């Protein structure tokens, strides 16, 4: 009913007089569904329900960060319950002290950290990102993404000498893993010499995920030719897939 | 026959003191953690020491 | 031992300090004796529990970005609706109390780390700041203007400067440095009146009294050593510390002063009693002990502590139980100030935001 | 001795500098340390420090005196101990060594004797 | 049933002079000859109701 759903929601209504069924019944009833989730999901984990909800009000619109700010209070463990909440409130700053609160409620678990670089990032004062990466990092190291956002910090990080060495590095603290493979490679994209990022790329590829093949048909896209056989690497690396990936490409 | 009656003599005497314990709970609701004996005011020993300086502290009392 | 006089004018001074002591300390006391008067009991019983909640129930709301240092000083001027900032940076700046957002405006000093950044006690337009350098300053803070600008310098101790506060008159002044000396100044020529001796190490943190006439002395050495200003009498001292005091807190009271320092250990020193019921210790955090301060509004009931320990505490004027722990921060914090109406709570830190509390 | 140098700022004194000397040492032998004062603005800016040493009887002092600076930034404990050549015979070193570096490892046997250190030095910086 | 019984760090810190010679575990059946046992060393204020 999925895949022939990707071209039935009543057998679903048969078939559920017949916890992640109601959720995917959730994202059937999408595209207004306001009762279908005030009761459906209100029998029901749950936080998914409040991130559609939020999502709802949010298209919407501030009912929205309440009910955030309801199920944050309820279930402190998904970050993106905050991640969201801040993310409303930082545009409406008071941001902080809501990352800040939830954080220190687990604390100790990675990702609040991130959230936290990114926010700034985001926000501004590339500065104190690199201290919290660092702080995160001395605890952490072996966790990845903490190297992602310290790799991206030298696009425009303007430090340039250690870049080379902390390839190095964030390489060899992380056996290597794939999601900076493509971090380095991009740092080259976004500047010069697209060559030396495929074999990057595609040495992460063989660790394959579409959030590389976008990329790597961008870099084709200031090279190309290869296009249509490696499509089936696509057709085994998995709905309008196709449709993803030239949608993204003309966003460049 | 004097166990019921002594057992009601007892149990409820016991009761009544629970009870009379409680009442003074609520009732004061200084309680002992509270420790609230050190906010009370005594007139006595700050007064005392009051005049008993000659009047203004203990401090400067060496002027006038 | 050397008791050497000079430079008469101070006396004039110490003159001076006696006559607006005696009497706001008289009617002071006069005061506390008419609330002898009404006891009362269950009014306070109640009283106190309901602001043990409203401590239980504080919070972050917002908190900043403000530097990239450690936050070294805040604090609040006296009407509440700002915030000094200095801090490691060698940088000042004022922000806007109940709110936060971004600033009045972010003037860097002459000097590079801030010890800590205090008040006019009237006019509030003015501060003041001891540095890294032996310099201390007097800025004015301008209506709403960006207008931090000086008001003059203040010269001579040749180590870092820990310490500086406005004397509760405002024209007197004290720095406590490392030099082993601590140091009184009329505020509006900006002239020393004064250079104390006798800490066998450096002369950490200082605190006067709301009746102008103690000045507590913290120092580097673990001994919190009295003086009278008038006499210039060491009347007191007090060991309680095994490594040196960092905050000496003072009573509205006048009559109770609070300490910390390396130890970890916060004493409470009640001065009339003096002869045991003296200290009391407060076990108080871990891990050192930053800042410690009372309400300064209602004479002082809660206590405020921040050390190392990445929390920060509440204590009663009287249990001095600990009655509830904020989780404020990601790092180490350097200091705290709170609301003259005792609503708020602005600490800062290692993690260099400044956070404001419900 | 003499008088320290009023630059100095948190300056061990000998109960911890022993405790941080036989760190030092402890860690030579495992050359989880990098000695002098260049390698040790390298390890910062790596950011692979753990702490950090730096004789304060130096020669003209300022030729570390970036280092502070540099190390609030990265956010890393630092201290001063008074003796340069005594830091140098426990370097490994026969000579004067102004500043000295411990590195960060996690199967690093000492571990602990490092954090423990770490934890008695923050302690002094206020 | 001891899943409920729960150990907690209070805190670790510095102290003038020890007064114990040595180490006894003990009772005192209420809070006060709790407190008051403590309070023989001085040392009431260490335990937080």
């Amino acid at each position: 009913i999925k895949l022939l759903g990707r071209s039935r929601d009543f057998f679903q209504q048969t078939f559920s007089s017949l916890s992640g069924t109601e959720r995917l019944y959730y994202k059937y009833v999408n595209f207004e569904e306001a009762i279908k989730f005030l009761n459906e999901r209100c029998l029901k984990i749950c936080h998914k329900f409040f991130l559609q909800l939020g999502q709802i009000y949010h298209s919407m619109g501030e009912m929205s960060r309440e009910t955030y700010l309801s199920g944050t209070r309820l279930v402190p463990n998904c970050p993106l319950l905050w991640v969201s909440l801040s993310k409303i409130d930082e545009i409406d700053v008071r941001a902080r002290s809501i990352l800040d609160r939830g954080l220190l409620k687990n604390p100790d678990d990675v990702l609040f950290y991130i959230a936290k670089i990114q926010m700034e990032i985001r926000l501004g004062n590339l500065d104190q990102a690199e201290l919290l990466v660092t702080q995160a990092l001395q605890k952490f190291p072996s966790n990845a993404l903490l190297w992602v956002e310290q790799i991206k910090l030298f696009k425009h990080g303007n430090k340039s000498s250690l870049k080379k060495t902390i390839f190095q590095d964030a390489l060899r603290r992380t056996q290597n893993d794939h999601r900076v493979l493509l971090e380095i490679g991009v740092s080259f994209y976004a500047e010069a010499q697209y060559e030396t990022s495929l074999k990057w790329l595609e040495r992460a590829l063989k660790k394959c995920y579409g959030d590389t093949w976008v990329w790597l048909f961008r870099t084709y896209a200031r090279l190309g030719k290869d296009t249509v056989d490696l499509y089936n690497m696509f057709d085994q690396c998995e709905c309008t897939p196709r449709e993803i990936l030239l949608r993204l490409m003309n966003d460049k | 026959t004097l166990q019921k009656q002594q057992e009601e003599e007892e149990l409820k005497r016991k009761l009544k003191q629970e009870e009379d314990e409680k009442d003074k709970r609520k009732l004061i609701e200084p309680n002992l953690e509270l420790h609230e004996d050190k906010f009370l005011l005594d007139l006595s020993k700050f007064k005392i020491y009051y005049d008993n300086n000659h009047g203004y502290e203990w401090w400067d009392t060496a002027y006038l | 031992d050397f008791f050497t006089p000079a430079t008469s004018e101070l006396i004039f001074a110490r003159r001076f300090l006696i006559n607006y002591s005696l009497e706001r300390s008289r009617k002071r006391l006069q005061k506390e004796m008419e609330r002898h008067q009404k006891f009362n009991t269950r009014q306070e019983l109640l009283s106190r529990r309901t602001e043990l909640q409203r401590m239980a129930n504080l919070e972050l709301a917002g908190s900043q970005l403000v530097s990239t240092k450690p936050i070294s000083a805040v604090s609040l001027s006296t009407d509440d609706m700002v915030v000094a900032t200095g801090s490691w940076a060698g940088d000042l700046q004022v922000l806007n109390s109940q709110t936060l957002q971004p600033l009045t405006q972010k003037l860097d000093s002459h000097v590079g780390k801030i010890g800590a950044i205090d008040w006019h006690p009237d006019s509030n337009n003015q501060m003041i700041s001891c540095a890294e350098d032996g310099l201390i300053k007097n800025f004015q803070y301008s209506n709403e203007e960006g207008g931090l600008r000086l008001l003059g310098d203040l010269v001579g101790h040749e180590r870092r400067i820990s310490d500086v506060k406005y004397h509760p008159s405002g024209k007197f002044i004290g720095s406590a440095s490392h030099d082993m000396t601590w140091r009184l100044w009329d505020a509006s020529t900006h002239q020393e009146l004064l250079l104390q001796e006798g800490h066998d190490k450096g002369v950490f943190s200082l605190s006067f009294q709301c009746d102008g006439s103690l000045v507590c002395s913290g120092g580097m050495d673990s001994l919190s050593m009295l003086w009278d200003i008038r006499s210039g009498s060491k009347v007191m001292t007090l060991a309680g510390h095994s490594k040196p005091i960092y905050t000496v807190a003072w009573s509205p009271n006048g009559y109770q002063v609070a300490t910390g320092g390396g130890d970890g250990i916060i004493n409470v020193w009640d001065i009339r009693k003096r002869d045991e019921g003296q200290l009391n210790q407060i076990l108080a955090h871990r891990n050192i002990v930053t800042q410690v301060r009372f309400s300064k509004e209602d004479g002082g009931k809660k206590l405020v502590s921040c050390g190392y320990d990445n929390l920060i505490n509440v204590y009663s004027s009287d249990t001095w139980l600990k009655m509830g722990s904020l989780a404020g921060h990601t790092d180490k914090i350097i200091s705290l100030d709170i609301s003259n109406n005792s609503h708020f709570l602005v600490s800062g830190g290692w993690d260099r935001s400044i956070k404001l509390w419900n | 001795m003499s008088a320290p140098n009023p630059k100095a700022f948190p300056l061990a004194d000998a109960a911890l500098t022993q405790q941080i000397l036989d760190v030092v040492q402890q860690a030579a032998n495992l050359r989880q340390l990098k000695k002098g004062a260049n390698e040790a603005t390298k390890t910062l800016n790596r950011g692979i420090s753990e702490f950090i040493i730096m004789a304060a009887d130096c020669e003209p002092i300022e030729i570390l005196l970036h280092l502070p600076l540099l190390c609030e930034d990265k956010n890393v404990p630092y201290v001063f101990v008074p003796s340069r050549v005594a830091l140098g015979r426990a370097c490994g070193v026969s000579r004067p060594v102004i500043a000295a570096s411990i590195t960060t490892n996690d199967a690093s046997a000492i571990k602990t004797q490092i954090y423990a250190v770490k934890d008695k030095i923050e302690t002094l910086l206020i | 049933d001891m899943h409920n019984n729960s150990i907690s760090k209070t805190w670790e810190g510095y102290l003038q002079d020890c007064k114990f010679k040595g180490w006894f575990m003990k009772v005192c059946n209420d809070q006060d000859s709790l407190l008051r046992t403590l309070g023989q060393f001085d040392s009431e204020h260490f335990y937080s109701p």
